[PDB]
């Protein structure tokens, strides 16, 4: 199987992030390998100079949506969304704007910067 | 004896790849044919999954090769790892 | 996890004789009591400590 690239729900997108080793984490432009599932994160990229390699053994990009979209699977972030070619696709959807990425506390929710450095 | 049951286990995997190529013809040329239900039914169903959909079973798992599942990310796992004891 | 008294920009923590492990990491502290002044993860070791 080879991934491709979807342009669904373009118009409801903020912005994207990357998640590394099960936990979402903020992206850098010195990073050089990724796995997407989007085209527009081209031009996303691209403005800011990077450029990448596709692979399936690097952080998968994720894309930041007002509206909510897909369904929950219990152990991984975000939703979990199927294109009509069989494809997946992930989103990380808010209630409130100013939201980066939340981890789970047992008893409340807090944002972080870095999971090896937080309350997470 | 034991080469009965080599043969055996021979022609069965060579009726699997039978199945898999007449898959394969399916995917290329439309198509109303043996692995038609398993791909229908799990493209409708939310089982992000392959293993809680086939239950492991060989002829499911053989009709849905090629197709996209949430198993093939490795960047998902995360490796426990103790962390260094002390000085 | 430990029991905590005080969630926010400050923590307060205690802990016991035995290892604390979080998503992907386990690690062994001692029995004690911390506080830091940032939401940073505390554990009771010479680590932390310095």
């Amino acid at each position: 199987h080879v991934m491709s690239k979807h342009t669904d729900f373009s118009s409801e997108i903020i912005g994207y992030k990357a998640i590394d080793g099960g936990v979402t984490r903020d992206i850098a432009s010195t990073d050089t390998c990724f796995a997407n599932k989007h085209a527009d994160f081209d031009t996303w990229f691209s403005q800011r100079g990077g450029s990448y390699t596709n692979d399936k053994a690097c952080p998968l990009i994720a894309a930041v949506i007002t509206r909510e979209v897909g369904f929950v699977v219990p152990g991984l972030p975000g939703t979990i969304l199927r294109t009509t070619n069989g494809d997946f696709l992930h989103f990380l959807p808010r209630v409130f704007s100013a939201v980066g990425n939340i981890c789970y506390t047992p008893s409340k929710l807090i944002e972080y910067t870095d999971f090896a450095t937080s309350a997470c | 004896i034991i080469i009965w049951f080599l043969l055996l286990s021979v022609c069965l995997g060579s009726l699997i790849y039978s199945t898999a190529a007449l898959g394969v013809l399916m995917s290329n040329l439309g198509m109303p044919s043996y692995c038609t239900g398993y791909r229908e039914g799990y493209l409708n169903s939310t089982n992000v999954t392959i293993a809680t959909y086939c239950t492991g079973s060989i002829p499911c798992s053989v009709c849905l090769s090629g197709l996209d599942s949430l198993d093939t990310y490795p960047s998902l796992e995360t490796i426990q790892i103790t962390i260094s004891s002390f000085k | 996890f430990p029991n905590t008294y005080l969630e926010g920009s400050v923590r307060v923590v205690t802990t016991f004789d035995s290892e604390y492990c979080r998503h992907g990491t386990c690690e062994r502290s001692e029995a004690g009591v911390c506080v830091s002044t940032s939401g940073r993860w505390v554990l009771n070791n010479d680590y932390y400590r310095s």
